[PDB]
Order: structure tokens, then sequence, then C-alpha cells
């Protein structure tokens, strides 16, 4: 028993039209929006009692809702401004007090940008293990680097022997400004992948760390010189090393 | 308003985890606590009524203390799997909704069995000017570790999941040495050449 949200990451231009999505298959008469930005909590937005019966939360300046059936719950920006980047959430709940427990999606992650120029898809690199590190412990880390994006919209995988792996690997919890006073700063992610010296020192071994990022689509238009920032992967790979 | 306290708490495994909250609205008479894993939206973990001043569930427990208007959320032998924000609501037979506090981020160290502070650089797999420092075990606050000139010319993250932290560059005279705090860091910090 699952809410559903979609889609997962947004990058809009202000001025633009948005429609989040929410799903719901439990029978639940309650859904709401919310939005979550650093510092304040979730801030509801709107919430909604039965089809056609929407009332305003604490925010409901700049945004619009609509539920016509009992399973979706769509929020709706006219016209997006910067200030409505954030990450947003539906929920449910059997009825709508707040005695009952609210089910959230697994949120969208909106960035409305003053202009799609801003749009950087990363750079990607991999580092070697260290030397000393294989002598001092008979393990070898291997490092990732993603780094010049912009919206913070990636997410980073390994790939060993053309195999994902989660063994062994520590990525940082969320990508971090590349210059935190900017609003339309880049980002950089770093991960960490470690695997035994004998591993790494078997140069049939492949390592690559697989970066996609969530960019411009179809519908954008792009009359730039530099390639057009559109969903795309960014890998970089080492191989192994006697 | 429902008020939590602190904004953000680093904790190591094993540790005894203690969550503040208080209230100003004495009309509230129901208090869920909601755990959000990185990444994922938030969920239901653990709630208590006003009529009473305690709920147990394994690991964590709402003491609640109606007079203050106060209560918290303990989590015994804290697990790195309980990094999440943690967030307390309240709402009253007479309050429309559910009133969120703003939340309280919770961080835990996994233990580290045999500490082994060390810092290496790492080269590029591709031909360039680019290196990593690697610091294991840099935690045996946190982000002291870093010098933050002015001067080094350098970028810095920490992963608290695996006591590790890196701080990078473009430039070719870029030593570890100068990237790091050397009178704070774990005093037998190894730094192999």
């Amino acid at each position: 028993m699952k809410v559903t949200q979609m889609p997962r990451y947004l990058i809009k231009r202000m001025g633009e039209n948005v429609l989040l999505e929410c799903g719901q298959d439990m029978s639940h008469e309650t859904m709401y929006w919310y939005r979550q930005d650093p510092g304040l909590g979730l801030q509801l937005i709107y919430i909604s009692y039965d089809v056609d019966s929407n009332s305003e939360g604490d925010i409901p300046k700049g945004y619009r809702v609509s539920r016509k059936k009992r399973e979706h719950f769509s929020l709706i920006l006219d016209s997006a401004k910067t200030n409505q980047t954030s990450v947003y959430f539906c929920a449910s709940s059997l009825a709508g007090t707040g005695n009952y427990e609210q089910y959230f999606g697994p949120g969208t992650r909106l960035t409305v940008t003053e202009d799609l120029k801003n749009v950087f898809p990363p750079e990607v690199a991999v580092f070697e293990p260290s030397e000393a590190e294989i002598s001092h412990t008979q393990k070898a880390t291997l490092v990732c680097l993603a780094t010049g994006f912009y919206p913070d919209h990636v997410e980073l995988s390994w790939w060993v022997n053309g195999k994902e792996v989660h063994s062994g690997v520590s990525t940082d919890p969320q990508p971090l400004k590349e210059q935190p006073a900017l609003n339309d700063s880049r980002y950089s992610l770093s991960s960490r992948l470690r695997v035994s010296a004998t591993f790494w020192q078997n140069p049939r071994n492949h390592f690559r760390c697989q970066v996609q990022f969530y960019g411009l689509s179809e519908n954008d238009e792009w009359t730039q010189d530099r390639a057009k920032p559109v969903t795309q992967i960014v890998s970089a790979e080492a191989w192994g090393r006697s | 308003q429902v008020r939590q306290s602190p904004q953000s708490l680093t904790v190591w495994e094993g540790e005894t985890t203690i969550l503040n909250c208080s209230y100003e609205n004495s009309a509230f008479d129901y208090f869920p606590w909601y755990q959000q894993f990185p990444g994922e939206g938030p969920a239901l973990l653990i709630a208590i009524r006003s009529v009473s001043d305690k709920k147990e569930d394994g690991r964590f427990t709402i003491f609640f203390n109606k007079r203050e208007k106060k209560l918290s959320l303990h989590i015994t032998d804290s697990q790195p799997g309980d990094s999440a924000t943690y967030f307390c609501a309240a709402t009253g037979a007479n309050t429309g909704k559910l009133t969120f506090g703003h939340g309280t981020i919770l961080r835990v160290h996994p233990n580290i069995q045999n500490p082994d502070p060390a810092v290496y650089q790492l080269r590029d797999s591709k031909s360039s000017d680019k290196s990593v420092c690697l610091f294991t075990d840099f935690d045996s606050k946190d982000s002291d570790v870093y010098i933050t000139d002015a001067t080094v010319l350098d970028m810095r993250s920490m992963d608290f999941k695996s006591n590790s932290a890196v701080a990078w560059s473009n430039k070719s005279d870029f030593a570890c040495a100068n990237a790091f705090n050397n009178s704070i860091i774990p005093e037998d910090t190894f730094f192999p050449s």
C-alpha cells in the first residue's frame, strides 16, 4: 500500500506552467501537498478531503489544486517562480484529521530557474586507489567526483564488470554547492568504492562510476553553442592494474 | 507552533539519541513523530496521546510532559540506519490538520573497530593535474578537520556514513597536508608518501 508521485525530477524556467501528480491505491479520502525546504519543515500547501473539496494549507499562494478522482491529487503552478524551487511531497490518509497516519509519496524535486542556460550536466572523473592505502590495509578505495552540474538532480552508481554494485559503496548524502553564496551555483558529489587489493590488481576488472543526470526535455528550447543539457548518463571508467 | 531542538545532531552507533520538542497550543492532544530517510518521503514512526506520559516501541521511546508542554523521542542503541530527519507533529480535537515541527537531522556514525586515521592522495585515472585527498577514519565538530582558507583552493566533502572525508583540487601543487588542520585531526593520522 503505497503513494506514488510523478515526475521525480523537474527543471523548469520561471513563468512556466508546472504539473505535479500523485496517485494512491488505498481508497484514502484525504490527500495532501507539502513542500520541504532547508530549515523550514514540511509546509502544507493544500489539503483535499473529498473530490472537489480542497482547502488551503498555510502557504497556498502561487499554487492551485485538482481532485477529480479519489485516487489522484494534482498540484499546479500556473506561473512558476524561482522561490518555488523545492522538494514536493504528496500524502494521503484515511479521513482528514491529524489523528490519521499520513502516507507520503517519494517526492518530486523541482528546480525553477531564471534561465535554462544555468543547466549543466556533470563532468565525471574516477581516481585510482592509492598504492599507499593498498600497502597499509590490503584494500583499495576508488573515488568518483561528479562536478559542475545544475540542477542537483543526479543519481550516482558504480558498475563493476558490467554489473551494478552496492557492496563497499559509500556516496555523499547530497550534492553540495560549489559556491554556497550563489543561488544558481553548480554542484559536486563524491563517492567511494572500496574493493580488495587483489581485486584492484586484476587488469581484467573494470570499475565505472555512472551519474544519471536529469535535465532538459524535448519541450525546452535550446539555441546555445554547447550541447543541450538533456537527461543523460555521464560515466568515468578505470581498469585494474597489476 | 511546534518547536524541535537541535536542528541537527551527530551521534555514534550505540549511543542514546535524545530529540527534543515543545508546543504552544495546550489544546494539542496527539503527538506523532515522522521519520524521513534520505531520498524518501516521511513515514509515521511512533505516536503518543496527551493522556499518557510515556510511549515505548522497542528502541524508540517518547516521554511526554504535559505541564511544561514538552516531549522527547529517545532512541537507545542508535544505529547507522536510524540516520534520518525526525519530525515532531501535534494536533488536538480543536486544531485543524496536523502541525509539524521543522525537524531534527540525525546522523549516526558507524562504530570504528580499529581506528586507522590516514590521508591518501589519489590520481585521476584519466591524464590530468586533478587529485583527491581521501581521509579515512577522519572522525576517530567534523568539518574542523578542514583548512577553509582563502588559500587552499580546494573543494571539500565529508561522508558521515563511512567516517571519511575528501578534498580535491585541480592544482598540481596541491598536497594533502595543506588541506587539513593538523592541530585538530586524530593524533595518529598517517600521511604516507
